[PDB]
């Protein structure tokens, strides 16, 4: 059949601990029709002439919320906290990022605002005193998500689960941050391919 | 022969003490109010130069209350109309009055009903409270800007401590903190939705029919306790075209497993400060130090920097967690723990390194840190001659910490032994204020040699006045009991003879880390009853007393009205056997926890006591609030505590009360001990079947400090001990 | 020298004035309850059957304190679960237990927390009122019929009355009226909407830890006041498929133009009624009678049909206008009606004739109608001697007014003097219950030849206990003061002489309308001060008092607390002159009206009195209820009478209270009397700088009825008198 991107618009987006990937466009792909309609404020990946024509094998997608007033954490090198803690970018594939910004067109829907956790760590000891914070890896969740993925209320919401055993066996506190709406939503496409139907 | 200190002389105040109340506005420059005029005087010197004339400000209709003096100088803030709300919050109206100008500036008057103006440390920045909102003024005659929006009464309280915060955590109003420089504002938002409220009739003047109701929100043990949070404003990025956005600092996650306080706040430099948080649990609290960055001008907290402090034995600092001294850099910081001994000593801590080194040791406690500069840092000991009672200043050397010397050991040994400390702003100069056996003194001394200046103040004519009259004498001890010192003092009637047996009135607190042998001159109701009626007033610290190690302190922990009512009672039966003390005349009286101890001691039947007074007492530990009934008993859960909860009530030792008299005085407009605890305890007593003496004082608060309320409440318990001693 | 009646037998109640408490269900035979049992008594043969048994009580798993009879006899309703609310008001559990089957009726049973219950008079038709609504069953096995769909708690209340009617102008709980033969049932409607409400703390038991908050809706003196309706619903055609509808009688047009009161409802005949409706300037009454409209459905009342009571000296009635006593046909009525010269005495009325012709003429006041068959007219009067202390029961025949016969004056002379009757169905015996100045006698009379047929009750057993003890005396006299006669009491101790000076105690109410100098056994506190303490109680009647003519109740008019209380003191010094009365050791002591009176008697500075208890005094009258307030000062607008309401208060003359010792006692959740006026009065006297005694009772009421806060606060006043009169 014929796909596109066309799940990537529908609904309200998630945010950066709450990513979305989607496999699709296994038959064939299409080209410079998301970029068109959402433009991008930057393209710097460890080129855009190699993933616009070259087929592939399977193509997986990266969406969620992400401001362009706060940029610099997600870096292929930095020690930002949304690096550590909510999303990693993964190096096994052929990947490259994209943040976009929606035009004055609502085809998207806003959510309440932008938000992410700052602290993920996980408490153990005899009085709990020992803290450990809890890194993620790059293709893998942050243990933090089940406190409200739809988002958070306010700055210093901290909400606490006991942890299973399998898990390490301490007290698990997520506290999550958020940041002002700005006047339009603000889109971060990561796009991971791997090296043959996947052709455009 | 000559006169003796009547009841009248103290109700009427005719002997009254002077004091040197002196407020420190530059390096070597300080204020007086001195015929109510401003004056500027000098420490080096010693002139004094007019700042504020009389009529500048009688010229209005109104009459100001106190003034509050801009530190650059340029402006004075005035207050009046001034409404106490509760032991320390106050609404009042205030002004601005230019100093170059002279004039009065009524461009943007802070609005009626402030609760809370302070003035930054440098500048003269304004941050004043409005209905739970934070204002800040830039300049006196400029638009203010709003902080916060969320301000409601009762529910939120921004920039402003709530009714329990007050009282026990804070132990002030003011929850703002500004930054060293004046460019960070610091406040802390208080939530007040879920809290029970307390109801009490509140009858007002003749002309009112109905009654007032007071709301207040009060936490008492096992309710919920209010949420915290912690918040700081970019004042120097202010604007008038958008909000002002101010960064939340989150509780560290030690914390975040249940219930906690935010017990101090203190700027470390002009970019650093350090939160101190204490657990609902109040044996586990740890200091948070967070920097300020700029990259994202959010205030991160390392989990290294921060440290832990926890008590095994009982509960954590004296009353509350005790404040951190930084150094210049910031970089590390002078704090007072316990050692493993269990005495309070200063640690020098590493902002980095978890660990501390102890720069003093022995079998004394610091009482607290007054100044620290590069070379010397000063503090206050009770080590001199070993007399818990008595406070010295003491100055050790940073660089080597085995060389301690005393500024105020040796200044007056027979007269001044309780002294107390005000430094400059570079801790130049300190006003050292003793209140030792005799008389205050408050001298004036420079630490950069030691050197006494002057004398500000030595009571004089007050020393003619008490020559005239008889006058009682103290007499400080201890005994030794189960091989552990424990002090005690007696305020001795006038031509003191051991042969003589004289009536006994235990005057007694007894509270957790309460001083009530120490070496303070007080002119008070024990005064008048020596000296007039002949009667030995004693007061005693048992187990739990402060200031005398953990060890002691520790062992009323968990179980409160069993060891310290033992303590009282042994005290009074060793009092009654050192052969002065008439035994069928021995009497107890106390205030707030004292009132509760008293009942305790009247209800144990032990047969010593013949009556017994208490004004205000604690009947029940479920109907006082819950930070102070949580720190030294926990929560009264049926799992943990409930049985010494339901063990320690007045009302189950009623059929004790049947041997002794019993005068209970309460005010029916308690905010801090309510009037339920004397209504519950006449309930038990008429239950019983047990006479006993009572009275209530309407509109009265805790500290029943209205003139006429005073005088008939202290008449009243002259004429009860009268009648109970069936002195002439 | 024998024993005495000591305070622990007036406490334990030792001595116990047995009573006789029958009811009759016919006209031949009553029930009379003893040893648990219900006992049918035949009055003319004695003839002692059985009605129930201890099988009914025990085989339940409740304890039953009342019961009622269903009138035919079939049915007996038992209360359960009593939760006392007001004096009146109480709210309890019912079940309705058959006789003809002998078993317990289960389907639709009475609902719990059920406020009033009551039967019809004839048949067994039930009416009971929940959660303020009324709801009637045809029969107890059958379900209810809704009447009213408007009650709210504390707002709206139908069926019953809301607290100041309750308190004072229908002194009862119940609001409903039904017809003579159970037809139509007549209810009243109060709104509390406008209506400002009282608040008071009211600490229970020691487990809560919150104090709750009584809510009541309390109309003070110049307040808002609760509306009245009133509605008369059908009961013979109820149906449950619609709902029932009510038809609104309207107050008179000359009553709508201000606000109104409903004082009295009265079924005349069996199918009109008499409503009795007054002013709120309470000096104008209009009786208005309404026949009903079999044509159109509804109750029509005509304008020569209204009756008017008018009172130009002072207030209308004694303390309510009198419920007419209407005849056989309902064609006439008889009323009490003051006289031109003043007192009380029955007048003879027609429906629709304005003049009455008056049957009864003297310096005598008649107390109240009884009964009447067709031929004589029983009534009470205290014409007897001329003593207004003594009520005698006089028959008056119809047709012959002058012929007047006393049933009750040569029954017993030397033993009784206040007799106080209960009729039968119609009227054919009644049963005299004197409690004079012996002890309390029941007999038994037959109306046709007023023949004592038996004694029911003569207590032979406490005459047999009472030859131990050394009884008080009691002396009735009186003093001509202002050329009248105003009649005293005096209890006396017992050996009393003429020679010997006595210590006097004055207690007084002297309220308006009050007899305190009346003829009735009593056992009390003032026989154990009497005969223990050797104490003279006496009592007083000055202006204001009623029973003596409406010259000297109505002199107090207007003028609250001026005329009584030197009334009271000129009493004193009369007491004093006399010779057997210590002038140094006079006190007074009162309840309610008693504490305002004893407040200002000692508070004029007259300088007679010693010492002085105040049992819940009342202090100003604003705050007081609007009812009983305006009945006798009218408003307190400026224009009218605000002059002596600031004039009239115990706080205005404080400063005369330091050369007496004053005991002030006031129970914490008092409704009637509320803390409110002794927080004033303590306010007040702390404010001036008067040493007093106080004491609060948490929990209590107005009577202070509960037993070990009754035997506590006599302890203490007794306590108090003994201390005060330098007794042992
Ligand atoms: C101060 O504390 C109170 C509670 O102690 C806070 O009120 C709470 O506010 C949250 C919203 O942030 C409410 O949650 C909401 O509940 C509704 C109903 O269950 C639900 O439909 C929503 O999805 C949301 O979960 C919460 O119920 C409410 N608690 C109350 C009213 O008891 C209050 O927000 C705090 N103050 C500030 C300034 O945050
Ligand atoms: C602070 O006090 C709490 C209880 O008030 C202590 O917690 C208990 O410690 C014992 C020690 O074995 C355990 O058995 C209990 O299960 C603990 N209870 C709870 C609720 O945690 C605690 O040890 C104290 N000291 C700290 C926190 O340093
Ligand atoms: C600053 O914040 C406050 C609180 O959020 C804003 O005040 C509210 O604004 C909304 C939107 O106009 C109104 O619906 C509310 O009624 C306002 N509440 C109050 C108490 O005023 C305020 O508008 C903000 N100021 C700026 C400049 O954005
Ligand atoms: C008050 O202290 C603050 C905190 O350091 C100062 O703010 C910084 O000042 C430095 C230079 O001293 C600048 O490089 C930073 O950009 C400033 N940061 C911020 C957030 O303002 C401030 O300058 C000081 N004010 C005064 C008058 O000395
Ligand atoms: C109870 O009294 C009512 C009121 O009079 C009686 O009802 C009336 O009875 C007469 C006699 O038959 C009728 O003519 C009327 O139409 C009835 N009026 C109403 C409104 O019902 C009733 O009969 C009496 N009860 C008994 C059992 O006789
Ligand atoms: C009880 O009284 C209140 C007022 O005292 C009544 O409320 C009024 O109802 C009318 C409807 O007829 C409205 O027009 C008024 O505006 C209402 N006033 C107020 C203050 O609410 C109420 O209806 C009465 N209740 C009953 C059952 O009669
Ligand atoms: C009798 O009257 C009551 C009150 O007027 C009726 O109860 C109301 O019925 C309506 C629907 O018809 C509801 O919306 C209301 O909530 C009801 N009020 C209450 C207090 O229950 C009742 O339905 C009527 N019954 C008949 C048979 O007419
Ligand atoms: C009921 O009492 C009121 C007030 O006590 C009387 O009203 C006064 O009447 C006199 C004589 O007419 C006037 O001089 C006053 O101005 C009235 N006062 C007010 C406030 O209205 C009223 O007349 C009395 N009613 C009767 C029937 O005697
Ligand atoms: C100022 O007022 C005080 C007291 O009000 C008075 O003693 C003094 O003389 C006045 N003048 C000066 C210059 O202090
Ligand atoms: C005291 O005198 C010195 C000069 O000797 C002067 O500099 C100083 O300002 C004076 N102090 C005051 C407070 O006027
Ligand atoms: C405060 O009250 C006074 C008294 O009327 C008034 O003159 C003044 O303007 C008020 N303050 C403000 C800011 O309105
Ligand atoms: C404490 O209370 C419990 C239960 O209430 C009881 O078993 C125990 O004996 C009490 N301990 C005392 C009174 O010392
Ligand atoms: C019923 O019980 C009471 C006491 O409970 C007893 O005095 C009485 O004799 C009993 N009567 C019968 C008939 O059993
Ligand atoms: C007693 O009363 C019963 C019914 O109550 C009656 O049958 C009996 O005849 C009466 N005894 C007499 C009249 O002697
Ligand atoms: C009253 O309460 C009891 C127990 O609470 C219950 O058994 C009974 O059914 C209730 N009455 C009614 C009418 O529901
Ligand atoms: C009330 O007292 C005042 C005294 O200030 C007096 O002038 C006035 O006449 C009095 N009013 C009366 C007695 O009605």
């Amino acid at each position: 059949v014929e796909c596109d991107f066309t799940k990537l618009l529908s609904g309200t987006p998630p945010q950066v601990y709450n990513f979305n990937r989607l496999v699709f466009t296994n038959c064939n792909y299409n080209l410079t029709k998301l970029l068109s309609l959402f433009m991008v404020n930057e393209f710097s990946c460890d080129s855009p002439d190699a993933i616009a024509r070259g087929c592939y094998s399977s193509l997986t997608v990266d969406y969620f919320a992400y401001p362009l007033s706060m940029k610099s954490y997600m870096q292929p090198g930095s020690a930002g906290v949304i690096s550590q803690y909510n999303y990693k970018q993964s190096f096994a594939n052929p990947t490259c990022r994209i943040f976009a910004t929606a035009p004055a067109n609502l085809t998207i829907t806003k959510p309440s605002s932008y938000s992410f956790i700052s602290k993920c760590s996980r408490l153990t000891g005899d009085n709990s005193h020992i803290e450990t914070p809890i890194v993620i890896n790059p293709g893998e969740y942050s243990i933090c998500k089940n406190f409200a993925p739809n988002g958070f209320s306010q700055d210093g919401d901290y909400f606490t689960r006991q942890l299973s055993q399998l898990e390490g066996g301490g007290i698990l506190v997520g506290v999550g941050s958020v940041t002002p709406m700005t006047d339009t939503l603000q889109m971060g496409f990561i796009i991971s391919v791997q090296y043959n139907s996947v052709c455009p | 022969s000559r006169k003796t200190y009547t009841l009248t002389d103290y109700l009427k105040n005719t002997y009254r003490l002077k004091l040197y109340s002196l407020r420190w506005i530059s390096d070597h420059e300080y204020l007086y109010k001195q015929e109510n005029n401003i004056l500027v005087f000098n420490a080096e010197y010693g002139n004094s130069s007019v700042f504020l004339e009389n009529s500048t400000f009688d010229e209005f209709g109104h009459s100001i209350n106190d003034y509050s003096i801009s530190p650059d100088g340029q402006f004075i803030l005035l207050e009046y109309n001034y409404v106490k709300q509760w032991r320390h919050s106050y609404t009042a109206s205030y002004d601005i009055y230019d100093l170059n100008k002279r004039q009065l500036i009524t461009e943007e008057r802070i609005p009626n009903n402030t609760q809370w103006v302070t003035w930054s440390p440098v500048g003269h920045k304004l941050a004043y409270v409005w209905n739970n909102d934070i204002y800040v003024k830039i300049e006196p005659n400029l638009p203010s800007y709003r902080i916060t929006w969320t301000g409601k009464e009762d529910i939120i309280y921004n920039g402003i401590t709530d009714w329990v915060y007050e009282e026990e955590v804070f132990s002030a109003y003011s929850a703002l903190w500004w930054s060293p420089n004046g460019t960070f504002l610091a406040y802390a938002q208080f939530n007040d939705t879920e809290v029970p409220l307390i109801e009490y009739s509140f009858y007002s003047d003749e002309s009112l029919q109905y009654p007032k109701t007071v709301r207040v929100p009060y936490p008492k043990a096992g309710a919920v306790n209010p949420t915290v949070k912690f918040f700081v404003v970019n004042t120097d990025s202010l604007s008038s075209v958008t909000n002002a956005t101010s960064i939340q600092i989150t509780a560290p996650a030690s914390m975040l497993i249940g219930d906690h306080y935010l017990c101090d706040v203190t700027w470390a430099t002009q970019e650093r400060i350090s939160l101190q948080w204490l657990r609902r649990i109040q044996n586990y609290s740890v200091m948070d130090i967070c920097d300020y960055d700029e990259s994202s001008g959010r205030w991160n907290c390392l989990v290294a920097r921060q440290h832990i402090e926890m008590s095994t034995t009982g509960w954590v600092g004296r009353f509350r967690p005790s404040e951190p001294h930084f150094t210049l850099d910031g970089n590390s910081f002078y704090k007072i723990i316990s050692n493993e001994e269990g005495y309070r000593h200063i640690c020098y801590f590493q902002i980095d390194k978890k660990d501390c080194t102890f720069i003093t040791k022995g079998t004394w406690e610091v009482i607290g840190i007054e100044a620290l500069t590069s070379d010397y840092l000063y503090y206050i000991s009770n080590e001199y001659k070993g007399m818990p009672g008595g406070r010295n200043l003491y100055k050790i050397q940073l660089s080597d910490y085995t060389k301690v010397t005393c500024l105020s050991c040796e200044l007056n040994p027979e007269r001044c032994q309780y002294y107390s400390v005000s430094f400059s702003k570079e801790a130049k100069y300190y006003q050292l204020r003793c209140s030792g056996p005799g008389l205050p003194l408050y001298t004036l001394h420079s630490s950069v040699n030691d050197k006494g200046l002057r004398v500000l103040e030595d009571n004089s004519a007050l020393d003619k006045m008490l020559q005239n009259v008889q006058m009682p004498s103290k007499k400080l001890d201890f005994i030794i009991l189960n091989e552990t010192k424990f002090w005690y003092q007696m305020i001795l009637p006038p031509h003191f003879d051991k042969s003589k047996k004289y009536p006994l009135l235990l005057d007694v607190y007894a509270g957790p880390c309460s001083q009530k042998a120490d070496t303070v001159f007080r002119l008070n109701w024990a005064t008048y009853l020596a000296s007039t009626e002949n009667i030995i007033v004693a007061s005693f610290d048992g187990r739990g007393s402060g200031y005398q190690g953990d060890k002691i302190m520790h062992a009323i922990n968990r179980r409160l009205g069993t060891f310290e009512v033992e303590d009282q009672i042994e005290a009074a039966r060793q009092f009654s056997k050192m052969g002065f003390v008439d035994n069928k005349r021995i009497a107890i009286w106390g205030w707030s926890y004292g009132g509760y101890v008293t009942s305790m001691v009247l209800g144990s039947g032990s047969g010593v006591f013949k009556c017994g007074i208490a004004v205000a007492p604690v009947s029940r530990w479920e109907y006082y609030d819950s930070v102070y009934t949580e720190r030294y008993m926990g929560l009264p859960t049926p799992e943990d505590n409930l049985d010494h909860y339901r063990n320690s009530t007045v009302m189950s030792r009623a059929e004790n009360f049947k041997q002794v008299e019993y005068l209970l005085i309460h005010g029916t407009a308690d905010d801090n001990v309510h009037f339920q605890q004397s209504a519950q305890i006449s309930k038990a007593l008429v239950d019983v079947g047990v006479d006993f003496q009572a009275m209530w004082y309407t509109d009265e608060d805790h500290g029943i400090a209205s003139s006429t309320a005073h005088q008939h409440i202290y008449t009243h318990m002259s004429h009860f001990i009268k009648q109970c001693f069936s002195l002439p």
